[PDB]
């Protein structure tokens, strides 16, 4: 199980 | 098994009491 | 088995009390 | 087993009481 | 002119917080 | 011109917080 | 022209936080 | 089991 | 199990 | 003006 | 003006 | 203007 996240601005 | 994966992100006075009056009173007596 | 994961991000005075008035009364006698 | 990770980020007066007039009473008597 | 006359007269735990839990939060930051 | 006259009488623990569990948080951080 | 006049009265413990767990935060960090 | 997250501004 | 994070700005 | 109060028990 | 008050118990 | 006031237990 792979999980991730990302947030950009 | 428990997972969890957060990535809160607040920006300006979120939850904030800028310039609020505020009163509480939870019991107590006041004779005023 | 517990896992977890924060990137908590505050930017400006989040959950401040800048410049309130604030009373509190948690039981206690006043006679004024 | 447990884990944990953080990356608190705070950038300005988060949480403070610049400024603030504050009175608290947990208890006590106070005859004016 | 203003006149005032009391005579409170509280007998038991009148306003009282006796063996209760009580959580205040009034601003602040809990990264539980 | 201003009058006032009071006869206060409390018997009990009046406003007492006897046996309480109290937390209080005004402002301030807590990383737990 | 101002008057005043009591008689406040309190019997047993009014007002008290006897045997109280209390625990209080204005401002400051704490990382846990 | 992977994860992992970024933020970037 | 592998995990991490970054921050950047 | 007069006034005044009681309390008996 | 004249007031009072009493309390006997 | 006259005033008082009283406490018996």
């Amino acid at each position: 199980e792979v999980h991730h996240q990302k947030l950009v601005f | 098994e428990v997972h969890h994966q957060k990535l809160v992100f607040f920006a300006e006075d979120v939850g904030s009491n800028k310039g609020a009056i505020i009163g509480l009173m939870v019991g107590g007596v006041v004779i005023a």
